């Protein structure tokens, strides 16, 4: 057993973290006070769920997590909410004044002053680990904290935990819910500074989640609470292999091995099904087919018009291999699934037999079987092209640049970040198009 | 179908259809802080010039 | 009010659609890089499909199918036919073809089989032109091409012993309905065929602009060959259109997609002297014969655009 | 990013400021004695932004160079809610003269104002910044107000400075020298505010007269509009929500270039009631308060605030409709430049309302009008003796006119781009 530390940065990171830990408690039979009656080893152990939870003598199961935000109102909701007793104050870090949607403010001006405290709190968690595998880092692209503080943190984690893996869950900006015109800037600045430091990053476009909530959950105007419940299901599907017994994706290194053959192209597409409203049960073939439908993806884009480098199917519930194989056969003859020439055309499959857990009085119906597909396709680069074009339109007139320069950033950091992104778009193109 | 592993909690397998520095960070942050300090000193200088004109009027 | 942008200034078809849309009074043309459009009349190359369908509250439509290039380049059509089971290596209505790079089907280019069998052994090399009965001429010339069997027995129009090709215009809407415009055109040679007179791209003598329309070809087929255009030729044309377009549909359909596509294609056919129709080419960005612009362009507006954006049949539907 | 400190200076500044505090006190359930007597938790959640604490006192400093208007304020409806020490006034008046406000009488009082600003700032947990209400056309709000801003920026250079600035018009005018005082003031604002809401008195007048059919508007009727609009544009600072929730975040979303921070506010409804009606009204020039036609320029950025119980779905729809309809008036090189917020609590007397804040290049028209009225006099040096007798030289006027014409050109540049 090797531990994983989760770090939740800024509003989106923290609020998604609170939804994930709540769901993790429900999947593992951990109560709000941290008690877990099914755990028969009091005060410790090396079960699979101990990757995510430590234990106290009194039998409390404590998330291996840190929450950081540059203003206090989000993390105060963690301190007073349902799962408050899970956490101790050292895990919860707040400043007084936020980054005002400005990467430079998060990274340089305020980042400089709180980074050491954050690293101390993470080290207290690291020191209780026998074999820390690494970090899962949750943040927005668009916020000043989620963008600017995260990139600073990622750099300092490479320095202090050089052999450790780092995975991201990153919220890509969407105008129907975004709070800042400058989000493209923030997204590009943080992607440029973080790219060398992250081994695998799962991007979730708020646009896609919003649309799934509207179309499949019949919510007219999704809130963050609705979005975060859905996001946490996908996150849980991805981390299940670390927290339950299994032979697939059982450590963070294997995420890279199995999904990322080229270090810069480390952004797998997640597709999830089924999403059914809590106000008619789908077969293995149906849910697997649904993984090739753009409407179920976490980022809207067209995989038919790129190439796959890897594909992992993560099932939960009543699924047996024979049904998976028959469904793969079917779908191969109906669909445009082209791998690059230097990778095998194939699927890694994991099945966990416990169905998905739903949050009581959530929007999501209980199902008998669900699947998350992680595919590393070049089609996800469509999302980089969208953002880069937005960046270009504003940067050409230097709109809003003075805000960043005024926090002590140099203007050349913009064009350097941008150039890095143009080389990324070109990398995807070379891998992906004949 | 390769690498079939089974336990009580599930199973996993593979289907193949076809083969083929602290100091540099410190420095960057401090250079930015120095640029913030410079722009602030330029501003206080300009404000001081205004105070002088006020006194002259 | 609907909004549209124009990103291809040299499209005669879309210049006319543009003009028609504005005269309804219910469309506004936006600047070409304004993202708030309902309709993109897109550029021919590197149309940024990945920027479509991300505008909250705008149903967005574009006049090209992404992936349709597969059908509409020489080498990639040949590959599509040879590698798709529903079309196949043995497809009866597409002339024997090989992709030749200056993988390469040089060795597979069957030339010797025919030489040895005393059969007509004339081929045509082209890309995206040389006609010869000698392999090394064609291979030399090419040093991405296709070498395709040249049809030595074309149907010849009388008077003047002369070759033609048939251009059919097909519109595929957002629902993947396939509409064949009921007016086609024969592009004629006006030089007698001698085995200039071989490529159909004395000019003007038999018909205005070396364009014979369907009314006159049908009359000709009746008088000289005792049959019709419908029976002798259009059954085959419709079969081929449908077979080609149904084959790529899973690759290009916009049915469950966050943006929608339509496209106008020009199919080019040859007719041999047994009244067998052969596909030669599919054009992704056709123009139209001068007299047929207004009718076709209106039809694009009714069937591809107003279908998705209602205001306040010239086509045969291939089912 | 909690507390704001409010400053109101001179007659106009204190008359509109008094009304602002009246209206927002009613919205937060605060009575004239400072006691909370409301129904909803939304009212108290962000109360600390504007009020110190079971009594709630406005974080507000009242400034004048004469006593009269402040005596009226103290006797006025909510007069007793202000902190007594927060009234800072001299005796001598400023005679509608910027030089008296800025350089002579104002200079003698400004230190005592700063003493009180500091005592209020010092008991802030985390001061966001300052909001000033004033006129540009008189002497105290204009000359002393811009003096105050410069001194506040020297002591709090990393805090946001926001003004509600009433711009003079010949048609609703006290003196002929208003253009001179406004021109001198505008060069100060350009340098030393982060956000300025430009409120044209002629616009307020024409709304009362043409639209509301008040056949003889008083300052009181103009101020009633203004205070309603100020209530609208501060909703995001004062109640729970996501967007523009503090002064800095608002600036970062609204101000693409530092000097172009002059906004046109709007209110709907203004009719002598559906989401489509609000939405169309809030984008109509007749509902806007700077007397500039937005169809004559381009929006850099817009914030739209809806208040009341309404369908958020239909709000998103209407907001999208307006932009996709008149997309020619939004610069294409700031993507997604219109942001919409919705607060559940409606203003007094209305089931729903909307407030508009536009950063439009058309605002240039307001600066050009002032510029022309300045020149008409300044070319004859008319009325200058009032300023030179306080120590100023003609060169300071030449420089202010130049600075204002430079602002006008900078707007023009982005209008064409
Ligand atoms: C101040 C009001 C006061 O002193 C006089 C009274 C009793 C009412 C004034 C109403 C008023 O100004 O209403 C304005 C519009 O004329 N109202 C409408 O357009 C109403 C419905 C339209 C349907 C199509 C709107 C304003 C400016 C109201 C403000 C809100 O803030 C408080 C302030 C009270 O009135
Ligand atoms: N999915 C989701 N997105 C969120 C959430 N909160 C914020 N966002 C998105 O995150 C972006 C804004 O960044 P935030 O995380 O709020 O900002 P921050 O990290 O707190 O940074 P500052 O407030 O500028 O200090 C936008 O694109 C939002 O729509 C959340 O709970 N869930
Ligand atoms: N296999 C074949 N046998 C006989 N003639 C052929 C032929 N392939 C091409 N041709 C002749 O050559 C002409 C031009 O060929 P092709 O269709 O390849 O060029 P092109 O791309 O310019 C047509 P378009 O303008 O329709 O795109 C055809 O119309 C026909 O006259
Ligand atoms: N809207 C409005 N304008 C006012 C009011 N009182 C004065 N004005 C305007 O303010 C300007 C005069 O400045 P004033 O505030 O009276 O002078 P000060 O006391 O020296 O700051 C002119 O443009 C007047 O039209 C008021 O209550 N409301
Ligand atoms: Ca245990
Ligand atoms: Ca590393
Ligand atoms: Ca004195
Ligand atoms: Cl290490
Ligand atoms: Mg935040
Ligand atoms: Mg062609
Ligand atoms: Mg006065």
């Amino acid at each position: 057993m090797r531990e994983c530390i989760s770090i939740h940065v800024g509003q989106a990171g923290v609020q998604i973290g609170n939804a994930c830990w709540e769901l993790y408690c429900l999947e593992h039979g951990i109560q709000p006070d941290g008690q877990m009656p099914s755990d028969k080893t009091i005060g410790g152990g090396d079960d699979s769920f101990n990757t995510f939870f430590s234990e106290t003598g009194a039998g409390k199961h404590v998330p291996r997590a840190v929450f950081v935000d540059l203003e206090p109102t989000v993390i105060d909701e963690v301190r007073t909410g349902t799962y408050r007793q899970l956490f101790h104050p050292e895990q919860l870090i707040t400043g007084k004044e936020d980054a005002a949607n400005n990467y430079a403010r998060g990274h340089y001006t305020i980042g400089k002053e709180i980074i050491d405290l954050v690293l101390d709190r993470i080290r207290k968690l690291a020191d209780q680990c026998t074999g820390l595998q690494g970090f899962l880092v949750f943040h927005s692209f668009g916020g000043g904290t989620g963008s600017g503080f995260t990139s600073l943190l990622m750099e300092r984690l490479s320095v202090d935990y050089g052999k450790k893996s780092k995975l991201e869950f990153s919220i890509y900006p969407a105008p129907q819910v975004s709070t800042a015109v400058v989000e493209p800037y923030n997204s590009i600045l943080t992607t440029h500074t973080t790219l060398e430091h992250s081994d695998c990053a799962f991007m979730v476009d708020n646009e896609a989640i919003y649309d799934i909530c509207r179309r499949n959950l019949d919510i007219e105007r999704p809130t963050y609470t609705n979005l975060n419940r859905l996001i946490s299901q996908i996150v849980s599907s991805i981390t299940a292999s670390l927290r339950f017994d299994g032979a697939l994706n059982v450590d963070l290194t294997e995420f890279q091995t199995n999904l990322v053959p080229y270090p810069r192209i480390h952004f797998p597409l997640a597709t999830y099904a089924p999403v059914i409203s809590a106000e008619e049960q789908l077969s293995v073939a149906e849910i697997t087919n649904a993984c090739f439908e753009p409407a179920n993806q976490m980022v809207k884009c067209d995989p038919r018009h790129g190439k796959y480098m890897a594909c992992c199917l993560l099932y939960r519930g009543d699924v047996v291999p024979k049904d998976v194989n028959a469904a793969i056969a079917t779908i191969k003859t109906k669909r445009s699934i082209q791998f690059v020439d230097w990778c095998p055309t194939g699927f890694k499959v994991g099945i966990n037999y416990q169905p998905p857990t739903v949050v009581p009085g959530g929007d999501l119906a209980k199902v008998q079987r669900a699947v998350c597909m992680l595919s590393n396709t070049t089609a996800i680069a469509e999302a980089w092209a969208r953002l880069d074009h937005k960046f270009d339109l504003m940067y050409a007139k230097r709109a809003f640049v003075h805000w960043y320069v005024g926090e002590g950033m140099e203007e050349g950091e913009f064009s350097e970040a941008r150039e890095d992104m143009a080389a990324l778009e070109k990398d995807y193109e070379e891998v992906g198009v004949d | 179908v390769i690498e079939l592993n089974k336990c009580t909690s599930g199973q996993s397998f593979e289907v193949i259809l076809k083969p083929p520095s602290l100091e540099e960070i410190q420095k960057k942050l401090e250079a930015a802080e120095e640029r913030r300090k410079y722009q602030e000193a330029e501003l206080l200088k300009h404000l001081a010039e205004k105070r002088e004109h006020e006194r002259e009027v | 009010m609907y909004t549209f942008v124009v990103r291809d200034e040299n499209s005669s078809v879309y210049a006319e659609v543009s003009r028609l849309l504005l005269a309804t009074g219910q469309w506004k043309r936006l600047r070409k890089d304004n993202p708030r459009f309902n309709l993109m009349l897109g550029e021919r190359n590197r149309l940024p499909f990945g920027r479509l369908g991300h505008e909250p509250g705008l149903v967005q439509l574009v006049n090209y199918y992404r992936g349709a290039d597969k059908l509409c380049r020489k080498a990639s059509l040949v590959k599509l036919i040879k590698t798709s089971p529903e079309l196949s290596e043995s497809c009866t209505w597409f002339p024997e073809s090989y992709v030749i790079y200056p993988t390469d089907e040089r060795e597979v280019f069957a030339y010797n089989r025919r030489r040895e069998g005393r059969e007509g052994n004339v081929w045509i090399a082209k890309s995206s032109i040389l006609i010869s009965s000698e392999a090394s001429e064609l291979l030399d010339f090419i040093d991405v091409h296709v070498i395709q069997k040249y049809l030595e027995k074309p149907l010849l129009l009388e008077p003047g012993h002369r070759k033609f090709d048939i251009r059919s215009w097909v519109l595929v809407d957002h629902l993947y309905n396939i509409y064949l415009y009921r007016e086609g055109v024969l592009r004629t040679s006006s030089e007698p065929y001698n085995s200039t007179c071989h490529l159909t791209n004395n000019y003007g003598r038999y018909e205005e602009g070396n364009e014979m329309f369907f009314e006159e070809f049908n009359q000709y087929l009746m008088d000289a060959l005792n049959t019709t255009l419908e029976n002798s030729i259009l059954l085959q044309i419709k079969h081929i259109i449908r077979s080609c377009l149904m084959c790529i549909e899973p690759a290009i359909s916009t049915k469950h997609l966050h943006y929608q596509s339509f496209q106008l294609f020009g199919f080019d056919f040859m007719v041999d002297e047994e009244l067998k129709v052969w596909l030669i080419e599919v054009n992704g960005a056709p123009a139209c014969a001068q007299k047929l612009y207004a009718e076709l362009c209106q039809g694009i507006v009714d069937v591809a655009i107003s279908s998705v954006f209602p205001l306040a049949s010239i086509f045969i539907k291939l089912h | 990013m909690r507390e704001i400190v409010h400053i109101q200076a001179g007659q106009c500044g204190n008359q509109i400021g008094a009304k602002f505090w009246e209206v927002i006190s009613d919205e937060h359930g605060i009575d004239p004695t400072g006691s909370y007597h409301g129904d909803s938790d939304l009212q108290l959640e962000r109360i600390n932004v504007y009020y110190n604490e079971n009594k709630y006192v406005p974080r507000a400093i009242l400034v004048d160079l004469e006593p009269g208007t402040m005596d009226s304020v103290r006797s006025g409806p909510f007069g007793q809610i202000f902190r007594p020490d927060n009234f800072v006034f001299g005796q001598s008046g400023a005679g509608n003269n910027w030089a008296k406000g800025h350089y002579t009488e104002g200079a003698e009082l400004v230190d005592s104002v700063l003493d009180v600003v500091r005592k209020e700032s010092e008991s802030c947990d985390c001061l966001q910044g300052f909001q000033l209400t004033h006129s540009l056309g008189g002497g105290t709000g204009s000359g002393m107000g811009t003096l105050l801003i410069s001194k506040i920026r020297e002591e709090y250079p990393d805090r946001i400075m926001n003004t509600f600035s009433v711009m003079p018009s010949p048609k609703v005018s006290d003196t002929v020298v208003e253009p001179y005082n406004a021109t001198l003031s505008v060069h100060q604002l350009v340098e030393n505010t982060d956000e300025t809401y430009c409120i044209d008195n002629e616009a307020l007048y024409d709304i009362c007269f043409r639209t509301l059919k008040l056949t003889t508007p008083t300052y009181g009727d103009l101020n009633h509009l203004v205070s309603a609009t100020m209530s609208g544009v501060t909703t995001c600072l004062r109640f729970p929500g996501q967007l523009n929730a503090d002064l800095r975040k608002l600036a970062v979303n609204m101000v693409p270039f530092p000097r172009l921070h002059f906004f046109m506010p709007g209110f709907a409804p203004l009719t002598s009631l559906t989401v489509p009606e609000l939405t169309q009204q809030m984008f109509d020039s007749k509902n806007m308060m700077a007397a500039c036609d937005p169809r004559h320029g381009r929006y850099l950025t817009v914030a739209a605030i809806f208040r009341g119980r309404m369908s958020m779905k239909e709000v998103d729809e209407q907001m999208l409709n307006v932009q996709n309809k008149n997309s020619s008036y939004f610069v294409e090189w700031i993507p997604n430049n219109v942001k919409t917020a919705v607060c559940d609590i409606p203003p007094r007397g209305l089931k729903m309302s909307a407030t508009f804040i536009g950063n439009s290049t058309a605002i240039q028209e307001l600066f050009k009008r002032i510029s022309e009225q300045f020149t008409a006099m300044f070319r004859r040096k008319a009325f200058l003796h009032w300023y030179t007798g306080e120590g100023m030289d003609e060169m300071e006027f030449t420089e202010a006119e130049s600075n204002m014409n430079d602002l006008v050109s900078e707007y023009q540049q982005y209008q064409d781009a």
